[PDB]
C-alpha cells in the first residue's frame, strides 16, 4: 500500500507531571481526514492569543503495529499528532474470524 | 499424501501455520488433492514427487481459497472496513483450473460407452455339424 | 466431417509422437459422450457429385 | 455410521464439539452420510474404513455447511458487522459435489428401463403337437 | 452416431481394463434415460453412398 | 462465533457509598466500537490534570448471559468498562417471536 | 524456471521484494509460468533465455495480478478510501492473454482425433495362399 | 526496441519519467510493443524508425492506459474525490485498436488451412513399367 512513515514518541508521565517522551521508533500508517466523503473541521479555542487550530482525524495502521495510546506521532510534513485512546476494530470478524488486517487509531492534531 | 507440500502453501500465503492451524491446512490440502485426483483421473502414487507443476499450482490455489474463504462469503463488513469477493467456484476449482486438471484425459475428453442388445452370440454355430472326410491334416 | 466444439482442449498432454493415437473406438454400438453440456457435435455436409 | 469421523470435522472446522454440540454434529454427519450413500448408490459397509477420500471431502464440506449455516441465510447484519453468503446448495451438495458422488455410477449416468407390451410369450407353441417317429436318440 | 452431451462425467471410477465394459443393454424395448435435464441426446447423419 | 472472554465484577454500593465489587465470573461478548461504518470518538474532561479519555461503545452478548447493569467488565487486553443501563433488544420479534439470540449492552470506557 | 525473471517483475511493479515477499513472488511467477507452459503447449527448456517477449509480457501481467489481488476481490473499502476492480479472469489469463499464449498451436487451434472401429486389419489376407510357379526372380 | 519512443509517451502524458519510473515506463512500452508485433504479425526490425504513425498511436495509448491504470479499476474513491472509469480492454487494445493493428494482415483477415487425407501420392505410378522402343530423342 501507499502508507506513510511516522515518528513515534513513547513515554510515561510521572507522578509530578513531567512528560518523558523520547523517539521510540517508526510506524507506517494511512491518515484519514474524514469518516467518509467529507472532511473534519478545524477548531479554535477563541481564548488563546494565537492562531493554533485543533483537528481530530484517524490513522489506519496494520494490526499488531508498534503504536499505543498517548504516543505522539510526527509526519515527514512536520505535523505532530497525539494518539488518543486505544486501537479500534483490532479484532477478527465475529461471524467468521476474518482479519481485515487494519485497525484505526484516533489522532488529535496537537500543533 | 497431498499433491503439494505444506511448505509451498506457507510460501504462497506468506504465513506459517502453527498448532491447530497446521492440521486444518493439511486436511484441506488432502481434500483438494483427492478432488484433483478424482477430476483428473490420475492417481499419483508419489504425491509430492512426480506431481506436475500446474497440478501443484491448481491444488495450492484451491487450498488457499478454501482456507481463506471456507464459508464462501460474497461480502464482509466490520465498521468502516468492507470487502467484496467474486463468485466462488461451484466446487473447488474454477473452469480454467478444471480444464488444467482435465488435460490428462485423452481424445479431448471424448468418452464412448459400448452398447449391447443383450444377445450372447455363437459364431461357432453352423460349423458344429461338421464331419471330417479325407486324410486329415 | 464430424465436428466437435466446446470440448476440453489442452488434452493429450502436449500431443506427442511414437503412436500415441489411442484411436478412440467409435463403432455402431458405441455412444459418443462428453461431460461438458456446452459441447456441440455435428457434421458438415458433403458434395453431391451428380453434377 | 458416518462416512467421515467427527475428528476430521473438528480438524477441518478447528473446533472441539462438547456436550450437546457433539450429538448435533454426529447427527448432521450421519444425515450427510445417508444423503451421500443414496446419491452415489454405494452402501459402504464399513463407513469410516473403506470410504473414498473424495467422498469424505464432500461429506465433510456438506456437514460444515449444515452446522455453520443450518437455516440457510443469505445475509446477516448485527450492528456494525455484516456478512453476505453465496447461494446455498439445492439440497446438501453443490452440482460439483453431486458429480463427485455420482462418479461411482457406470455408463456415464445413462440408465435404461426395459419395457414390455404386456404379452407373456410362448416360444414352445407350434412344437407342442410333435410326435417322435424313428429310433429315438 | 449416437451422441450424448451434458452427462455425468468422471464416471466408471478411472475407467479400468479387465473387461469392465458392462455393455449397457440398449434393445428395441429399452428406453434410454438420464437424470440431468441439461443432457442432450442426438445423432450425427451418415453419408448417402449413392454418389 | 469469535467472541471475547471478559471478567465481570458484580457488587452493590451500600448506603455509605462504599463500592463492594468482586469477581463474579466470566462472559463472552463481541465489542462494537460504533453503530455502523464509523467509530465513536474519544472525549476528555479538559479539567482533569491527566491524560484520561472517555469512550462509549457496545457489547453484543448472547441473550440470557450472566451480565447486568453496573457490572464492570475487564478484557484480556487490560481495558476496563462499566456496563451502563439494561440490555437492549432482549426481546423476541414483535411480528413473529423470533429470537436473534443476541442483546446489546452499552459500555462506557472507565480507564 | 519461471518464464520471466524476478527483476522484470520488480521493474514492472516498481517495487523491491525482500525476505518473505521474494519467495512468494518467485512461487507466483513459477505458477504462472507452469500455467503458460500448459496453455501454450511449449515447454521452454531454458525458461528465461529463449522465452518470447509476448509470453514474458503475459506472464508478468498475470503474476502482477496474482500478487496484488490474490483473493480476487471486486471491491474493498476502508474508511474514506474505496476501490472497485473489474471482473477477475477465470483462471490466470484473460481471453486476450489466452489467445496470445495459444498462438504457438498450429492450424488455428484445430485438432483432430483419429477414430477406429476396433478392427485390426489384415491387408495380407487373400495373398497368403500363393504358390510361386516359374523361374523365380 | 519499443514501437514508440519514451519521449513521445512523455509528451502525450505531459510528464517526465524519473528513476524507478523511467524503467517501468520503458518496460511497459516494450510489453505493449511485443503485443502489437504479435497481433499485427509484422516484426518491425528498426522499431522506432519505420514504425507507422497509427501503430505508434496505438502503442502510446495502450502504454498510457497500462501506466495510469495498471490494476484495471472500475471506480476509485478517496474522501470527497471520486472517479469512475469505463470498462477496461480485454487485453491491451480496444477492438478498434485491434482492428487498426490487424490492417497489415491481407485478404481482410481470411486465412485458410490446407488439409490432407494422409495419403502420400505417387503420380509416377503406371509410367514405371515403360520400355522405350524407337530411335530415342
Amino acid at each position: 500500500m501507499n502508507d506513510e512513515t511516522l515518528t513515534v514518541y513513547r513515554g510515561a508521565t510521572d507522578n509530578k507531571g513531567n512528560p518523558n517522551k523520547q523517539v521510540h521508533g517508526t510506524v507506517k500508517g494511512v491518515f484519514a481526514w474524514g469518516p467518509g466523503t467529507s472532511t473534519n473541521k478545524f477548531g479554535r479555542d477563541r481564548n488563546f492569543k494565537g492562531e493554533s487550530s485543533s483537528l481530530t482525524a484517524e490513522l489506519y495502521v496494520k494490526r499488531g503495529a508498534d503504536l499505543k495510546a498517548r504516543d505522539r506521532i510526527r509526519r515527514a510534513n512536520g505535523e505532530e499528532y497525539s494518539v488518543v485512546g486505544h486501537a479500534a476494530w483490532d479484532q477478527g470478524h465475529p461471524f467468521d474470524g476474518f482479519d481485515f488486517g487494519y485497525m484505526v487509531f484516533q489522532v488529535e492534531a496537537v500543533n | 499424501a497431498g499433491l503439494a507440500t505444506i511448505d509451498e502453501l506457507q510460501t504462497l500465503m506468506s504465513t506459517v501455520f502453527e498448532d491447530d492451524a497446521l492440521e486444518q491446512a493439511q486436511l484441506v490440502l488432502d481434500i483438494v488433492s483427492s478432488w484433483a485426483r478424482v477430476v483428473s483421473g490420475q492417481m499419483w502414487p508419489d504425491a509430492p514427487a512426480n506431481v506436475p507443476d500446474d497440478v501443484r499450482a491448481v491444488v495450492l490455489q484451491a487450498s488457499r481459497r478454501e482456507l481463506k474463504n471456507p464459508d464462501r462469503v460474497i461480502s464482509r463488513q466490520m465498521g468502516p472496513f468492507n470487502v467484496q469477493y467474486s463468485q466462488p467456484p461451484d466446487g473447488f476449482f474454477y473452469p480454467a483450473e478444471l480444464a488444467i486438471l482435465k488435460r490428462f484425459k485423452r481424445s479431448g475428453g471424448l468418452m464412448t460407452v459400448s452398447t449391447s442388445r443383450g444377445e450372447e452370440g455363437r459364431p461357432w454355430a453352423g460349423k458344429t455339424a461338421y464331419i471330417r472326410y479325407g486324410d486329415g491334416l | 466431417v464430424k465436428v466437435a466444439t466446446g470440448i476440453d482442449d489442452l488434452s493429450e498432454d502436449a500431443t506427442p509422437e511414437e503412436q500415441q493415437r489411442a484411436k478412440l473406438i467409435l463403432a455402431q454400438d458405441d455412444i459418443l459422450m462428453h461431460g461438458n453440456h456446452e459441447a456441440k457435435f455435428y457434421t458438415l455436409p458433403e458434395t453431391s457429385l451428380d453434377g
